[PDB]
C-alpha cells in the first residue's frame, strides 16, 4: 500500500487552476467495472471519496484492449499535465553501455506499479479528482480523488524516481560495492557477489523496499540476459544492439529509407566500417513521406556492404577504469571516417563513424581532426576521460597544416599507424612567387541570366586564350580560368585570380570536393612543381588583371 | 555563516523562466573535485540538495585558480545572468570608473569568498540549482541549490555591493587616488605608484578586507622566486595601437606591389580615405610576378599619404553601452594572435595582439583561452564588461578544452567562425 515516504510538493503552472473535463457517460457495463476496481483502490488507500464541494474532474476510462482476466481503469490526464509544473527530466541522459563496467550477477526487479504507493503531495490531490458515473443518472457518480501518483500525471515518472532514489540511498551506502539503476518501470540491480550471494541482497533490497510501501513481485518478473534495454542487448559482460533487420524491397519511399538509414547508424555503435553516405544522400530531398525514391547505383552497392557487415553479428566489451583508452580512425574515402575504441586489441568497447556532412569543400587532415574530435567528446561523456589516439597520419603532415591553417585546433597525443590510406598533404602552394615562371593573368566572367560564360587568361609571355562556356555560373568560370591556366603551363606557374571564392577555396588546399571542376583543378595542382596563386580584387585591381578582365 | 541576514528579495524578469541549461559532461577528475567541494559547501550550509520539483539547472565546471594547489568550482551562470543580472544590471547595478584604465598599475584580487555569507532569497534559490554530472550518466546527477549568493551569478555582487563599499571605506579614506572596481567576483585596485609602493597599497588593502571579514587567497607566492611569481598586475597605460606593418624594404616587385594594393584596398571600409588606383596602375600591365616595378607620380606619394591616414585612428569610434562588445581573435603565426574588439564592423575599439611559448605548452587551444581571458580583462577594465568572441576554433574542440587553461572566475560569451579570409595578413 501507500508509504510513510515524504511527499514531494508539487504546484501547478503559474495561475493555472485544476482541470475540469467531463466523462462521456460510457458503457454502463464498464461503469461497475470501475466501481469494483476503484473500491479495491480506496481500500488499499490509493485514493479516496470527497464531498463534491470544490473539486475538478479528469476523464475517467475503463478498458482492457486485451483478451485477458480483467479490466484496467485508465484516467486520461492530458489536461492536468497541461497544468502541472515541469520536473527534472533525468532520463534525459541515457548511460551508453560501452562505458559500463563488467559485472557478475545482474538482476532486475519489477516496480511498474510502485508509484501507486509513493504518496502524492497531500495538497495536489484535489486535482486528481475524477468522476466514475452510475447506471444512468442513478447517482451523482462514485467520486474519488487520487492519493498517490496517478498513472498518467506529468510529475510522476519524476517524483517516483526521486522518492525511489532517496529510499535506496541508505541501502546503497551499506552495500557500497553493489549498484542499483532504474528505468521507468525497470529497476535493475547488478553486483559481484555470486548470483546466490546476489539473490540475498536483492531480497534484502526487496525487504528494504517493502519497508517503504514499495512492493515487488518476483513472478513473471525479468532476469533474461540478454536484457533488452533502450534498444540494446545487455549481458553481464558483453553488450550489443537490438536485432537490426534491414528491410528489402524494390520500391523505396522516404518513410522506409529513413528507418533504413537511421537503423544503420544505431548499428555503428559496434559494427565496424558501416557507411551511410550514398544511402542517405537520397533522403537528401524534400518532404515526401511517400515520394517514390528509387535507390541510385551507390545506394545499392552501399546498402550491400552494410549487410556484408551487419550480417556477421558483433559483441561489445566493457571499460576497465584501470586501463587507458585507445582509439583509431580509419578513412573510408568519401569523407567517411570510421573509428573504434579499445583497451584490448581483439574486442571492442564501442566503434563509430564520422562523415563531413558539412558544406562543399573539406580536407582529409581537417576531417581527421573533426573525427579525432567527435571521438574525444564521446569519451569524456562515456568514460570520463580522453582516449590515446592512434591515427593514420604523420606528425610532419599534421604539424604542417595546423601551423599553416588559420583555425586553431588541438589534438591530444597521437601515435602513428601506417594503415593506408595515408593521410597526407597532397600538395602545397608557394608562399612566394616563382621567379622566371610564366605568369597567367587569369579570369572568367559569366552571365548570371544567360548562364553563358567565358574563361581564359593572358601571360606576360604574351600568350592568350579564351574558351567558351555554356551552362555556367560565375564562380564556375572563375575556377575554369584557373584550371584553364594551370592547364596550358609549365611544371612551374604563377596564377593571378580576381576570384576570392576560387582563392579561399584553393588556399584551404582541399584534397577533394563535391564539384566536378574543383576536383580537376585539384589534380592539376597535384601534378605541378611550383604553384603560387595571387589575389587582385576584380574591378579596382584591373592592374595586370586588366587585359584578362576585358577579353571575357 | 552564523549570523543570519535579511535576504534581499530577487525577481527574475516577468515572463522569464529560470534557466534549464544542460550540464556539460566532465572528466572524473573534475567530478571527484566538485563532488568534494560541494559536500564541503553542504556542511557549511552554503548550499543544499533539492528535488524533482526543481526543474531548473545551470552548468558547473571545475578548474584550478592557483596552479594545481587544489581545484575550484566555477558555475557557468551565464544564463541565470541574462535572465537576472541584466535586470539586476540596474536594480542593483554596480557602476564602472572610466579612469581605472589609466592607473600606473591595476592589481586584481578576488573576493568571491565574501558573498558566501549573505543568505540568498528563499524563493530565488531554485534557479541557482546546479547539478554535478556523473560519468556515463550511470547515476542521477547530485542536485544542489544555493542558500547564499553563489559566485559566478552576477547578482551575488550587486547584493553584496552595500556591504563591500562599507568594508572598503576605511581605506578609501587613507589612500584616496586608489580606484576600486568590483566586477563580479574580483576587485580591481589601480594606482599610480612605483610598483613596490602600489604593491604595498594592495597588500595594505588585502590586509584590510582581511582584518574585517573578507579573505583574499591573493597570497601570490610565499617569499620565494624560481622564474614564476605572478600576481595579477595589469598596466592599462600601454593599452595601445598601430601595428599594421606596411612592408618597407625599398625594392618592390610586381608581386610585392600586388599584395600591397590589396591590403590597402582592404582597409577601404575601416578607412574610406585611401586610394590605390595610381599604385594599381603600376600593376596595369601583365608583368611577371618576380619583376621589379617603378614608383609613379601620385603613387609614390600615395604610398606616403595612404601610409599616413594609417596612423590617425578611425574617427566615429565611440563605445556604445547600448550595443554589445564583440571581439574577434585571429591565429596569426606561431605564438602571435592578433585581435580586435569592435561594436559595429570596421569601427574597431582596441587592436592589440598576443603571444605565448613554444616548447613550454606550445598550444593554440591554450593561447586562445588566454588571449580571451586577457582580451576580456582589457574590457572589464576598459569598458567594465566582458565581450563576446568570434573564436576561430571548432565549436566542439573549444567546447572541450577551455576549462583547462581557464583561470578566471567568469565565462564570457562566445561563438565560433568559419574562416577569416583577407584579415590574418592585415590586422
Ligand atoms: N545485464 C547487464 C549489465 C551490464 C553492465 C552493468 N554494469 C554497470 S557498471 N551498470 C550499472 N552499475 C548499473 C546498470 C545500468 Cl547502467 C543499466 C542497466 C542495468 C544496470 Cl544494473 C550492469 C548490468
Ligand atoms: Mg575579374
Amino acid at each position: 500500500p501507500i508509504s510513510p515516504i515524504e511527499t514531494v510538493p508539487v504546484k501547478l503552472k503559474p495561475g493555472m487552476d485544476g482541470p475540469k473535463v467531463k466523462q462521456w457517460p460510457l458503457t454502463e457495463e464498464k461503469i461497475k467495472a470501475l466501481v469494483e476496481i476503484c473500491t479495491e483502490m480506496e481500500k488499499e488507500g490509493k485514493i479516496s471519496k470527497i464531498g463534491p464541494e470544490n473539486p475538478y474532474n479528469t476523464p475517467v476510462f475503463a478498458i482492457k484492449k486485451k483478451d485477458s482476466t480483467k479490466w484496467r481503469k485508465l484516467v486520461d490526464f492530458r489536461e492536468l499535465n497541461k497544468r502541472t509544473q515541469d520536473f527534472w527530466e533525468v532520463q534525459l541522459g541515457i548511460p551508453h553501455p560501452a562505458g559500463l563496467k563488467k559485472k557478475k550477477s545482474v538482476t532486475v526487479l519489477d516496480v511498474g506499479d510502485a508509484y501507486f504507493s509513493v504518496p502524492l503531495d497531500e495538497d495536489f490531490r484535489k486535482y486528481t479528482a475524477f468522476t466514475i458515473p452510475s447506471i444512468n443518472n442513478e447517482t451523482p457518480g462514485i467520486r474519488y480523488q487520487y492519493n498517490v501518483l496517478p498513472q498518467g500525471w506529468k510529475g510522476s515518472p519524476a517524483i517516483f524516481q526521486s522518492s525511489m532514489t532517496k529510499i535506496l540511498e541508505p541501502f546503497k551506502k551499506q552495500n557500497p560495492d553493489i549498484v542499483i539503476y532504474q528505468y521507468m518501470d525497470d529497476l535493475y540491480v547488478g553486483s559481484d557477489l555470486e548470483i546466490g550471494q546476489h539473490r540475498t541482497k536483492i531480497e534484502e533490497l526487496r525487504q528494504h523496499l517493502l519497508r517503504w510501501g514499495l512492493t515487488t513481485p518476483d513472478k513473471k518478473h525479468q532476469k533474461e540476459p540478454p536484457f533488452l534495454w533502450m534498444g540494446y542487448e545487455l549481458h553481464p559482460d558483453k553488450w550489443t544492439v537490438q536485432p537490426i533487420v534491414l528491410p528489402e524491397k524494390d520500391s523505396w519511399t522516404v518513410n522506409d529509407i529513413q528507418k533504413l538509414v537511421g537503423k544503420l547508424n544505431w548499428a555503428s555503435q559496434i559494427y565496424p566500417g558501416i557507411k551511410v553516405r550514398q544511402l542517405s544522400k537520397l533522403l537528401r530531398g524534400t518532404k515526401a513521406l511517400t515520394e517514390v525514391i528509387p535507390l541510385t547505383e551507390e545506394a545499392e552497392l552501399e546498402l550491400a556492404e552494410n549487410r556484408e557487415i551487419l550480417k556477421e553479428p558483433v559483441h561489445g566489451v566493457y571499460y576497465d577504469p584501470s586501463k587507458d583508452l585507445i582509439a583509431e580512425i580509419q578513412k573510408q574515402g568519401q569523407g567517411q571516417w570510421t573509428y573504434q575504441i579499445y583497451q584490448e586489441p581483439f574486442k571492442n568497447l564501442k566503434t563509430g563513424k564520422y562523415a563531413r556532412m558539412r558544406g562543399a569543400h573539406t580536407n582529409d587532415v581537417k576531417q581527421l581532426t573533426e573525427a579525432v574530435q567527435k571521438i574525444t567528446t564521446e569519451s569524456i561523456v562515456i568514460w570520463g576521460k580522453t582516449p590515446k589516439f592512434k591515427l593514420p597520419i604523420q606528425k610532419e603532415t599534421w604539424e604542417t597544416w595546423w601551423t599553416e591553417y588559420w583555425q586553431a585546433t588541438w589534438i591530444p597525443e597521437w601515435e602513428f599507424v601506417n594503415t593506408p590510406p595515408l593521410v597526407k598533404l597532397w600538395y602545397q602552394l608557394e608562399k612566394e612567387p616563382i621567379v622566371g615562371a610564366e605568369t597567367f593573368y587569369v579570369d572568367g566572367a559569366a552571365n548570371r541570366e544567360t548562364k553563358l560564360g567565358k574563361a581564359g587568361y593572358v601571360t606576360n609571355k604574351g600568350r592568350q586564350k579564351v574558351v567558351p562556356l555554356t551552362n555556367t555560373t560565375n564562380q564556375k568560370t572563375e575556377l575554369q580560368a584557373i584550371y584553364l591556366a594551370l592547364q596550358d603551363s609549365g611544371l612551374e606557374v604563377n596564377i593571378v585570380t580576381d576570384s576570392q571564392y576560387a582563392l579561399g577555396i584553393i588556399q584551404a588546399q582541399p584534397d577533394k570536393s563535391e564539384s566536378e571542376l574543383v576536383n580537376q583543378i585539384i589534380e592539376q595542382l597535384i601534378k605541378k612543381e611550383k604553384v603560387y596563386l595571387a589575389w587582385v580584387p576584380a574591378h579596382k585591381g584591373i592592374g595586370g588583371n586588366e587585359q584578362v578582365d576585358k577579353l571575357v | 555563516p552564523i549570523s543570519p541576514i535579511e535576504t534581499v528579495p530577487v525577481k527574475l524578469k516577468p515572463g522569464m523562466d529560470g534557466p534549464k541549461v544542460k550540464q556539460w559532461p566532465l572528466t572524473e577528475e573534475k567530478i571527484k573535485a566538485l563532488v568534494e567541494i560541494c559536500t564541503e559547501m553542504e556542511k557549511e550550509g552554503k548550499i543544499s540538495k533539492i528535488g524533482p520539483e526543481n526543474p531548473y539547472n545551470t552548468p558547473v565546471f571545475a578548474i584550478k585558480k592557483k596552479d594545481s594547489t587544489k581545484w575550484r568550482k566555477l558555475v557557468d551562470f551565464r544564463e541565470l545572468n541574462k535572465r537576472t543580472q541584466d535586470f539586476w544590471e540596474v536594480q542593483l547595478g554596480i557602476p564602472h570608473p572610466a579612469g581605472l584604465k589609466k592607473k600606473k598599475s591595476v592589481t586584481v584580487l578576488d573576493v568571491g569568498d565574501a558573498y558566501f555569507s549573505v543568505p540568498l532569497d528563499e524563493d530565488f534559490r531554485k534557479y541557482t540549482a546546479f547539478t554535478i554530472p556523473s560519468i556515463n550518466n550511470e547515476t542521477p546527477g547530485i542536485r544542489y541549490q544555493y542558500n547564499v549568493l553563489p559566485q559566478g551569478w552576477k547578482g551575488s555582487p550587486a547584493i553584496f555591493q552595500s556591504s563591500m563599499t562599507k568594508i572598503l571605506e576605511p581605506f578609501k579614506k587613507q589612500n584616496p587616488d586608489i580606484v576600486i572596481y568590483q566586477y563580479m567576483d574580483d576587485l580591481y585596485v589601480g594606482s599610480d605608484l612605483e610598483i613596490g609602493q602600489h604593491r604595498t597599497k594592495i597588500e595594505e588593502l588585502r590586509q584590510h578586507l582581511l582584518r574585517w571579514g573578507l579573505t583574499t587567497p591573493d597570497k601570490k607566492h610565499q617569499k620565494e622566486p624560481p622564474f614564476l611569481w605572478m600576481g595579477y598586475e595589469l598596466h592599462p597605460d600601454k593599452w595601445t595601437v598601430q601595428p599594421i606593418v606596411l612592408p618597407e624594404k625599398d625594392s618592390w616587385t610586381v608581386n610585392d606591389i600586388q599584395k600591397l594594393v590589396g591590403k590597402l584596398n582592404w582597409a577601404s571600409q575601416i578607412y574610406p580615405g585611401i586610394k590605390v588606383r595610381q599604385l594599381s596602375k603600376l600593376l596595369r600591365g601583365t608583368k611577371a610576378l618576380t619583376e621589379v616595378i617603378p614608383l609613379t607620380e601620385e603613387a609614390e606619394l600615395e604610398l606616403a599619404e595612404n601610409r599616413e591616414i594609417l596612423k590617425e585612428p578611425v574617427h566615429g569610434v565611440y563605445y556604445d553601452p547600448s550595443k554589445d562588445l564583440i571581439a574577434e581573435i585571429q591565429k596569426q603565426g606561431q605564438g602571435q594572435w592578433t585581435y580586435q574588439i569592435y561594436q559595429e564592423p570596421f569601427k574597431n575599439l582596441k587592436t592589440g595582439k598576443y603571444a605565448r611559448m613554444r616548447g613550454a605548452h606550445t598550444n593554440d587551444v591554450k593561447q586562445l583561452t588566454e588571449a580571451v581571458q586577457k582580451i576580456t580583462t582589457e574590457s572589464i577594465v576598459i569598458w567594465g564588461k566582458t565581450p563576446k568572441f568570434k573564436l576561430p576554433i571548432q565549436k566542439e574542440t573549444w567546447e572541450t578544452w577551455w576549462t583547462e587553461y581557464w583561470q578566471a572566475t567568469w565565462i564570457p560569451e562566445w561563438e565560433f567562425v568559419n574562416t577569416p579570409p583577407l584579415v590574418k595578413l592585415w590586422y
